[PDB]
């Protein structure tokens, strides 16, 4: 069921408090899961910083503070079989690799659509997928469960900062067992990320 | 890790999958003698 | 009705249990002859007692002895019991007849038939109708030991040659019967005597008709 | 991580769990045995 | 669930009575299931003669007493179907059959690999498969269920009995339904035999 | 009487704990203690590696603490006369003599029949016979005693260790004065060993 990252709640700072307008559920455009998948990685917020109401608050305040609450839905049939890790990592610096050594904007801010990745086993970023589970993370097991829900508290050495600018963190969505099927089932598995944010606070209006 | 049945499937289902194995220390773990890793 | 349905009941009554012929005239003038006691001598009474694994019981016997000619004349006869483990009688006249270890009965034919009760006599505490092990081939599979419950030699008390052979019909009844571990009752026929073997051509346990759903046979 | 740590250490003691998740098809069953030899013994050769 | 053969659990004798390393599981070689299969039948102790410390204890000692708690575990697909019997026959004498009246010792005592039936209608004894149901039993069901457990403490006209000589009961697993599935399963259904000796006690040590 | 190693008593630890299995009594290979006899010595638990069901546990188990309690058992008639020193060595590690700096294995594990001393003034260590007795130790005197009993409890640097590859302790038997007697005497005088370890404890079982 839900997991608590760092086992803290998120909460309000002892500026913009928006109630029910920004707190709804914001659901991303569904992933496709194939067998030669590697995986997708979204930015908070930049996910949602052009997004609904929340996008328009992200844009027209300076500064930003806010927790997350993750769910990955998955729909596949009892016939599909597969594992996907959903890690959730704090300061997600994209790296590139050369034979190019800086990534593009569009690979460290995806926008809401999000970003494959193209070296899954060190996350894009020189590190081995085989310890993100440091980071906090639910598997999804196809043949036992089909959602993850991660509640991600506010994350930074300062108390706020710009949204636009900076990324508190990245969601990362890996499959580390291939999906695999028989001939007949549905080629693709369906993924959804629905997100909300929880105590989301703003400053700097204009 | 030992085949101690054939793996057994019914029609229209992939009969070869995958085990990931996971591994950590217990509570009565202890470390000692501090040294520069390898890598 | 529920005495009926006894295992006491089951096994009650007196039966054949062997028909011995003491023969003296033509060739044979052996004028003695030694019967071992077998509980399982005849189909039908060894198909009742392997319903069940063990058994414990006392067995009374009584002899019906006559001539030929269902002639019962004032002719005496020792009916002795060799119980299991003592050497047996190799002739009219052995040593045998005189130990006073196996008991005797000494009845005529006038008589009326000879009775004695046999007490439960096993090394083990019940009888055991099937021993799934060996006792030390396959020859000896399947065969225990305790289930013997001695011998029952028969002569007549003369000197020489009556001329006259006796048949003796041996009455068993299995009394104060216990028994253990119910089983299916044989359905194949039974090929020899201590063994299950059965034949290769399996006889069906239910008659047949012509189809599943015709009650006509 | 356990495996990363323990490079920075000389000496390490003390238990340690492995779990193994099965990522097949829901419809999928069958046995496996998962069998842990002490230091001191040779590998088995045999299931049994 | 669990069935105590004739209603009683097994007890100490009012000797060596080890504690764990004989009351542990004893798990044997894996039968395939398949349509023409006939059954297969264990004789106990027999079984265990030669298999790990009980093996060990039943070889070196001249006398042998113990209860057995059998599992009869089945690996089949909702797509399987069929139906075993498994009986617990006490004093299993196996018969000849003949048109050869004396059974081959690989037969009496099949080891810890077990004996397929040749007539299983009869049971290899005479008696007919239909009536076997008046020994302790269990249905494994395909539909239903697949597993087995028979609790059978110590029947003998002994106290105590040489472990290598003689049988106590033999089990047996006879499908009654054959094994039955459509093109894409598994063509065999493994049969798991465990075997967990219980009150065991020795004597005549060397 | 009996002397205690260290005064202390062998004991638990506070793993397989046998009763009376392995605390039985070891009776030894009897040795002939003749007139030019040098003297011999076990190693512990060497001694029982391959003896009994002490030697299936230290073959089977990957650590290994025991006490011992050993007799030295002497037959000898009022006359002879003779002097033998049972002396036991913590870690009596055996040294070489060149004029070959190594012993051989036959040497620094002799087995349950035992090594005789080659130079038993320096006990083939390089250390002085005369101040053995700083080991606990007993008299044989032929015209006093026949007997000798050394309690040994477990000494090591380690609360474990390996049956096999390490011996806690020897056990040396050095005729001091040397047998002697006149003609019509058994020309040779019987020592008997007698083992029985205390408190033995094993673990790491395949």
């Amino acid at each position: 069921n839900i997991v608590l990252s760092y086992g803290e709640w998120p909460g309000y700072c002892p500026p913009t408090r928006p109630d029910v307008s920004v707190n709804r559920f914001y659901t991303l455009s569904t992933k496709s899961w194939k067998t030669e998948s590697t995986g997708w990685y979204w930015k908070f917020p930049d996910v949602l910083n052009d997004t609904g109401v929340f996008g328009q608050n992200a844009q027209f305040h300076y500064l930003y503070r806010s927790g997350f609450c993750m769910h990955v839905q998955c729909n596949a049939s009892k016939f599909h079989q597969g594992a996907l890790l959903v890690v959730v990592i704090p300061e997600f610096v994209v790296a590139a690799s050369s034979p190019g050594l800086y990534p593009d904007f569009a690979h460290t801010n995806p926008g809401k659509e999000g970003q494959v990745f193209r070296d899954p086993y060190v996350l894009d970023a020189g590190i081995p997928l085989s310890q993100a589970l440091v980071f906090p993370h639910q598997w999804i097991n196809l043949r036992t469960n089909n959602c993850a829900t991660i509640i991600m508290p506010y994350v930074n050495a300062l108390p706020f900062d710009s949204a636009l600018n900076h990324s508190n963190f990245g969601l990362a969505v890996i499959p580390i067992s291939p999906l695999k099927y028989c001939n007949g089932a549905t080629t693709e598995v369906p993924i959804t990320l629905t997100i909300a944010p929880l105590n989301s606070e703003f400053s700097g209006l204009r | 890790i030992w085949y101690q049945t054939n793996f057994v499937v019914p029609p229209d289902t992939p009969s070869e999958a995958n085990i990931i194995a996971l591994g950590a220390a217990q509570e009565n773990f202890t470390l000692k003698l501090c040294k520069d890793t390898d890598e | 009705g529920v005495n009926e349905a006894s295992v006491e009941h089951f096994y009650s009554r007196a039966g054949l249990v062997g028909v011995v012929e003491v023969k003296d005239s033509g060739t044979s003038q052996d004028g003695y002859t030694v019967w071992p006691i077998d509980v399982m001598g005849f189909v039908q009474q060894r198909r009742k007692l392997e319903l069940s694994t063990y058994m414990r019981f006392d067995a009374e016997f009584t002899f019906v002895s006559n001539l030929n000619d269902s002639t019962t004349p004032g002719m005496l006869l020792q009916y002795m019991y060799v119980p299991p483990g003592a050497p047996k009688p190799d002739g009219r006249k052995s040593y045998q007849w005189q130990t006073a270890t196996n008991p005797s009965i000494f009845a005529k034919l006038s008589d009326p038939p000879p009775q004695v009760s046999v007490p439960f006599m096993s090394p083990a505490s019940a009888y055991q109708w099937f021993y799934d092990g060996y006792p030390t081939t396959n020859l000896q599979y399947g065969q225990c030991p305790n289930n013997m419950m001695g011998h029952f030699a028969i002569r007549t008390v003369s000197e020489s040659t009556t001329g006259k052979n006796v048949h003796v019909r041996v009455y068993m009844r299995i009394k104060h019967v216990r028994a253990w571990v119910p089983r299916p009752f044989r359905s194949q026929a039974y090929m020899v005597k201590n063994y299950p073997t059965y034949s290769q051509t399996i006889s069906n346990t239910a008659a047949d008709r012509a189809s599943i759903t015709t009650t006509d046979y | 991580m356990v495996g990363q740590i323990c490079r920075y250490y000389t000496q390490w003691s003390g238990s340690l769990k492995v779990t193994f998740m099965f990522t097949g098809s829901f419809m999928a069953t069958g046995k496996m045995l998962i069998a842990y030899t002490p230091p001191g013994s040779a590998q088995p050769t045999t299931r049994e």
